[PDB]
RNA sequence: GAAGGGCCAUCGCUCAACGGAUAAAAGCUACCCCGGGGAUAACAGGCUUAUCUCCCCCAAGAGUUCACAUCGACGGGGAGGUUUGGCACCUCGAUGUCGGCUCAUCGCAUCCUGGGGCUGUAGUCGGUCCCAAGGGUUGGGCUGUUCGCCCAUUAAAGCGGUA
RNA sequence: UGAGUAGCGAAAGACGGGUGAGAAUCCCGUCCACCGAUUGACUAAGGUUUCCAGAGGAAGGCUCGUCCGCUCUGGGUUAGUCGGGUCCUAAGCUGAGGCCGACAGGCGUAGGCGAUGGAUAACAGGUUGAUAUUCCUGUACCACCUAUAAUCGUAUCGAUGGGGGGACGCAGUAGGAUAGGCGAGCGUGCGAUUGGAUGCACGUCUAAGCAGUAAGGCUGAGUAAAAUCCGGUACUCGGGCUGAGCUGUGAUGGGAGAAGAAGUCGUUGAUUUCACACUGCCGAGAAAAGCCUCUAGAUAGAAUAGGUGCCCGUACCGCAAACCGACACAGGUAGUCAAGAUGAGAAUUCUAAGGUGAGCGAGCGAACUCUCGUUAAGGAACUCGGCAAAAUGACCCCGUAACUUCGGGAGAAGGGGUGCUCUUUAGGGUUAACGCCCAGAAGAGCCGCAGUGAAUAGGCCCAAGCGACUGUUUAUCAAAAACACAGGUCUCUGCUAAACCGUAAGGUGAUGUAUAGGGGCUGACGCCUGCCCGUGCUGGAAGGUUAAGAGGAGUGGUUAGGCGAAGCUACGAAUCGAAGCCCCAGUAAACGGCGGCCCCUAAGGUAGCGAAAUUCCUUGUCGGGUAAGUUCCGACCCGCACGAAAGGCGUAACGAUUUGGGCACUGUCUCAACGAGAGACUCGGUGAAAUCAUAGUACCUGUGAAGAUGCAGGUUACCCGCGACAGGACGGAAAGACCCCGUGGAGCUUUACUGUAGCCUGAUAUUGAAAUUCGGCUUUCUAACCCGCACCACUUAUCGUGGUGGGAGACAGUGUCAAGCGGGCAGUUUGA
RNA sequence: CUACCCUUGGUCAGGUUGAAGUUCAGGCUGAAUGGAGGACCGAACCGACUUACGUUGAAAAGUGAGCGGAUGAACU
């Protein structure tokens, strides 16, 4: 991590990431980038759930999320960065000669022709379903359904070692600490992902946060009663009612939001 | 000072035009009652 | 036939805000709004004068002696209308509000100056009463302050009325 | 009526000559002044005839009018190549079918429409009273067509289809050119004010098409994602491809100056223009066509001189008298060009180009008000408060404190210099070492009161409170101590995620996936964050308590034959009956907690601060500063009533913050004075308004609805203006905003009442097969049902619709009914 | 008009400070290079702190003089 010296205030404790691993290729591949128009509000135009908006133009680099190829080997030619995915990606160069975008797991190498198929090399890399693979192996991009390409683990760090296996659907631990039985025979990429240093980033300057999608968020204790349960009161004032609350009523420092009579109830125990 | 109303031909004939009028049921309701009134000016 | 009514007898109310609005009912508004009232408050005026300020009557006492130089307990009688009030009589289709600045004007229960009686007045100073309203009656520190304390002067650093 | 009153909307005009019935005001003229990073030039938005000419003067023009953006008559806008359409797409809009829906209609796949962006073929000159890259003189390109072929053959054209371009952010450095700038052959002229033979202007030539161009970026042949010789991908073999500012040539005659009836040089400076080029940074920077290609499929054959090329806009205003502001309105309005001197500059002053003298004037030189200038001695004494004003100011040089997060504080504070001339001679660049630039260093003089001689350009220091900071806010009485902020922590959320829009579909979140995303609270950073389990939340459920529904004992009415069977009928508890609630625990960066002597609730304030933005008594006590200090600062502690995420205590830096103290300054003040201008004032023109029961409208003591121009009784006063001042007319303006009242309104709150959107749970249809304890509890399987996943088709489409394979499966989902939660939302009550 | 917002464009004379990195001399200091920043001074531009004037205004929120920001949470 870069640690900026206070040339000035607000820069007083910035910690932009030490982008040493960004290494190969700043530009990133032209084939993989379409338009990425941004919006803070839902259709109808009304501002559905948004304490955010604004911010710089983003690429829309396309992840090859499925890892859907079989038996081919690929170069992993470049380590080029991605904004929206938080963790920077790597660019696999497939043997067919078409190239594809992988998320980039910790370990990392300029060249390793790993994975992409049912044949199972359990040594980092990708591929390999749930029916295969050893108990306790660390794994990145997990699937929620067969064929859907996976979506469970991702982000800037990643984990969820294959905590045991049994039945028609092998069990796994997750980064939240929930232990869920995801269905067996679904692809699960090997290894932890990305910047273990990412959580340590400190924005420092106000509005570098506004360079991102973030924009300022006014508290409930201020404002006026027509605008919020916490609103009103001459002078600075406490919460008032028992149980602190969100706008739109509804208590917000205790009650569990999980849906009743969910389909997901059969899978998983604890969290 | 800046005042209310800064004129715009396109913006005026959008929103207020005969086309935008007939585009909606209510715009038709409007044209209906203006013709019932006998307006010469109808709906520019 | 019955279900239901009527009539006669009676029971079910701190319906107690007790002639009992409903079987069933608390608060905030200085973000405020409309209809009204001088029928009704806050300012000033007016009436009043408990309070207030001033003035007396009586004279136990104080003052070595002597009530009445000076001071005056308990009680008693009044004046003034500057205070806090009481009353709600003018004003709610508006009678602008503290202090300061500016400009003043009047009363006398006189702070200074002028004239006097008494003195527990030797003299130079004083104290207290009497006549007297012509003129005079300071700059600063602090506080929005009026008040008030202080610094330094001065013949003196007056008290009130005038929305 | 007020009243011939207020006003006539920011400026410099003078004269002569015209015109005319009539000129301060129209036209011509000379001089003058004003703008000149703009009051100039050009254009988009908007305006639509205001544009031009000749006439006119009623009304409009804040005066005048012979004049006009006014009236009449007449007339004005010319494109193959400029902007736009016959090209392209973004946000967004529309959306065949389709998914949803009381109706109306909402959403949305195609696909369309859509510039503010992408591609797009000409330029210089001349000319009119109004147009010109549009007319015409010259020179030129683009596309098409028709006429020839040197060169092919069941070469040429290649797609709605892939590929490659197009194709991109921000900052910074140089460097290459180019415009423009500045000085010394070219036309003219040579001074009557003492002097001199130098005085003034200009010094250019377009696209197109020939030539090159080091500033820029990059290596070549064999083979193998649905149809490919192109793309991609990998093994062998040591300087030219793509762009390109600009220059040279040709275009070559056109442009040109003074006037008296033909000119193109050289030198020097040099960008804001010519590159997202290069370099660096992270917050990782649109699309689609035109263009180059390669296949699938098409097709007999593809330099020269004639021709063909459409619709729309084009006038004029455009920082303005033509646009938005009711006005010919001191305001608002995107972009482009933008010269000299001086300068760091687009700052400052004066000027170019070029524009204007602002649509009432003449006098006078009272008060008073405004805008300026000066001021003896004093220097904050003024004041709520140094409000206002004065002071500081540029460059070169020295010299700079506590503190500190080591960056800062800092331009700290503060001291010296500055003009002109003449010598010497040492850096720079450009060049044939000439001169041209810019610009120092040392020495001697000269002048003034004063040398950044005008203009323009920081006052500063000490200490306190709040807030870390840059930032945000009440358009139009509050810019702050309020909001935000990075950081902290808490909670929820496993992914058709929560959480939000909507009845839904559909969609945000988010082409995101717990280092993420929603909500609460705090507010950099530093040192820390204590004590206590009714409400809430979370978990537990042994027992109590609870709805529809299941269940039927038994009850009553009728009559087949008082007793009274059936039948149909009203009505029915025992039992079974979920979530909640009662009880149990856990949780305080969840809501929220401080009694009494000379006794108790669940626990009774640790650290730190303290008479605070918190302290009533109170100007507390002591000390600091002052001659004097209700303020201020430092302590003290019986803290009326500080206190640890409504955070506690410090904190460098920062502040148009609140407060206290100084240096310097001064009309703030002692105490006011004079001067310039505008208005006021006299005259000519023009000519409003609020208000107004009729008025011939005195004072004093009194009276009275309890404060009188108008009543009583006195006192005083000839009739009529003008300039002034504000005591009064309970002066004008607003049916008082406080107060109260009305069985008024509205916004807001909650354990006020009654409800309701939604959410949780139960029975019951949808809703089937099969396995034991007596249909009920729990399990297994598929034909119902479900997919916000896989390949398949309709189909060059993530929508749907069918398929098939998976997954989940009688659960869910919806429907009817039921019971809880429910200021999220509604209607209201809240006495006299 | 105003508030956010999506798509696409445009504008910000000049002067100052000198972050990382790099480059040489020590067992993290001086020098050159370099060009960081809701950095400093100050026009355009955006804003409205104080004050005077204006109050039947030139103006139904302005004007003069100062004042804040001005490479950014910028202005439009
Ligand atoms: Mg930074
Ligand atoms: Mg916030
Ligand atoms: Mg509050
Ligand atoms: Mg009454
Ligand atoms: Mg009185
Ligand atoms: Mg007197
Ligand atoms: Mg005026
Ligand atoms: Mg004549
Ligand atoms: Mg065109
Ligand atoms: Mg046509
Ligand atoms: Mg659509
Ligand atoms: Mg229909
Ligand atoms: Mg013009
Ligand atoms: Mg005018
Ligand atoms: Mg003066
Ligand atoms: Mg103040
Ligand atoms: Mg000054
Ligand atoms: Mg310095
Ligand atoms: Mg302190
Ligand atoms: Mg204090
Ligand atoms: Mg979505
Ligand atoms: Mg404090
Ligand atoms: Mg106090
Ligand atoms: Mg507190
Ligand atoms: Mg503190
Ligand atoms: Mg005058
Ligand atoms: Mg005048
Ligand atoms: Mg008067
Ligand atoms: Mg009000
Ligand atoms: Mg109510
Ligand atoms: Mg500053
Ligand atoms: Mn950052
Ligand atoms: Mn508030
Ligand atoms: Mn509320
Ligand atoms: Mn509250
Ligand atoms: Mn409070
Ligand atoms: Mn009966
Ligand atoms: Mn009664
Ligand atoms: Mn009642
Ligand atoms: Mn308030
Ligand atoms: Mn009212
Ligand atoms: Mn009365
Ligand atoms: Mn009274
Ligand atoms: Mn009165
Ligand atoms: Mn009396
Ligand atoms: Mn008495
Ligand atoms: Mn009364
Ligand atoms: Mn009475
Ligand atoms: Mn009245
Ligand atoms: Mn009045
Ligand atoms: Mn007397
Ligand atoms: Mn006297
Ligand atoms: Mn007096
Ligand atoms: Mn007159
Ligand atoms: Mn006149
Ligand atoms: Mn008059
Ligand atoms: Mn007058
Ligand atoms: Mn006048
Ligand atoms: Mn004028
Ligand atoms: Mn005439
Ligand atoms: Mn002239
Ligand atoms: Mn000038
Ligand atoms: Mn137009
Ligand atoms: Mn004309
Ligand atoms: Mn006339
Ligand atoms: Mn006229
Ligand atoms: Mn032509
Ligand atoms: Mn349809
Ligand atoms: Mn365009
Ligand atoms: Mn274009
Ligand atoms: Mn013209
Ligand atoms: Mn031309
Ligand atoms: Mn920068
Ligand atoms: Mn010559
Ligand atoms: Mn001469
Ligand atoms: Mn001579
Ligand atoms: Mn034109
Ligand atoms: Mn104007
Ligand atoms: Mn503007
Ligand atoms: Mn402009
Ligand atoms: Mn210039
Ligand atoms: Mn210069
Ligand atoms: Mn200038
Ligand atoms: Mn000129
Ligand atoms: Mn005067
Ligand atoms: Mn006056
Ligand atoms: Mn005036
Ligand atoms: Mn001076
Ligand atoms: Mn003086
Ligand atoms: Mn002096
Ligand atoms: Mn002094
Ligand atoms: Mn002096
Ligand atoms: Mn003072
Ligand atoms: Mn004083
Ligand atoms: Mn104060
Ligand atoms: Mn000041
Ligand atoms: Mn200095
Ligand atoms: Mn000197
Ligand atoms: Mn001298
Ligand atoms: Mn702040
Ligand atoms: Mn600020
Ligand atoms: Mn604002
Ligand atoms: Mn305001
Ligand atoms: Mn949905
Ligand atoms: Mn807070
Ligand atoms: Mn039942
Ligand atoms: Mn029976
Ligand atoms: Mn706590
Ligand atoms: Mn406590
Ligand atoms: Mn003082
Ligand atoms: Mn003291
Ligand atoms: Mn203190
Ligand atoms: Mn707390
Ligand atoms: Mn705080
Ligand atoms: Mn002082
Ligand atoms: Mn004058
Ligand atoms: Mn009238
Ligand atoms: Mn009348
Ligand atoms: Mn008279
Ligand atoms: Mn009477
Ligand atoms: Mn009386
Ligand atoms: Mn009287
Ligand atoms: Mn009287
Ligand atoms: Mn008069
Ligand atoms: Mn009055
Ligand atoms: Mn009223
Ligand atoms: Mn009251
Ligand atoms: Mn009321
Ligand atoms: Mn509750
Ligand atoms: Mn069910
Ligand atoms: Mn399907
Ligand atoms: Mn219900
Ligand atoms: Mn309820
Ligand atoms: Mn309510
Ligand atoms: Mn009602
Ligand atoms: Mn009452
Ligand atoms: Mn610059
Ligand atoms: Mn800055
Ligand atoms: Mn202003
Ligand atoms: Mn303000
Ligand atoms: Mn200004
Ligand atoms: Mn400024
Ligand atoms: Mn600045
Ligand atoms: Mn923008």
């Amino acid at each position: 991590i870069k640690k900026y010296k206070p040339i000035t205030n607000g820069r007083r404790n910035m910690t932009s990431l030490d982008f040493a691993e960004i290494t190969k290729t700043t530009p990133e591949k032209s084939l993989l980038k379409p338009l990425p128009k941004k919006a803070g509000r839902n259709n109808q135009g009304k501002l559905t759930v948004r304490h955010h908006g604004g911010g710089h133009k983003r690429q829309y680099r396309v992840i090859d999320f499925k890892r859907n190829k079989d038996g081919i080997n690929a170069k992993v030619d470049s380590i080029q960065y991605d904004p929206n995915r938080s963790a920077n990606i790597a660019l696999v160069v497939y043997a067919d000669g078409e190239k594809r975008y992988i998320i980039a797991p910790k370990g990392l190498e300029v060249g390793q022709i790993v994975e992409s198929g049912a044949e199972a090399d359990i040594k980092v890399g990708n591929a390999l379903p749930l029916q295969n693979i050893p108990v306790g192996t660390v794994v990145h991009n997990i699937e929620l359904k067969p064929g859907k390409g996976g979506q469970i683990a991702r982000s800037a760090g990643a984990s969820a070692q294959v905590l045991g296996k049994e039945g028609k659907y092998v069990l796994i631990r997750l980064r939240s600490g929930e232990v869920r039985m995801i269905l067996s025979t679904c692809r699960a990429t090997i290894g932890q992902v990305g910047n273990l240093q990412h959580e340590l980033v400190n924005v420092g300057k106000a509005g570098r946060s506004r360079w991102k999608g973030i924009r300022p968020t006014v508290r409930g204790s201020v404002m006026n009663p027509n605008d919020h349960p916490h609103g009103g009161g001459e002078g600075r004032a406490p919460i008032g009612r028992p149980s602190p609350m969100s706008p739109w009523g509804k208590p917000t420092l205790g009650k569990k939001t999980r849906r009743g009579k969910k389909s997901s109830d059969k899978l998983i125990v604890r969290g | 000072v800046k005042r209310t109303y800064q004129p715009n031909k396109r913006k005026h004939s959008k929103v207020h035009g005969f086309r935008k009028r007939m585009s909606t049921k209510n715009g038709r309701k409007v044209l209906a009652r203006r013709r019932r009134k006998g307006r010469k000016v109808l709906s520019a």
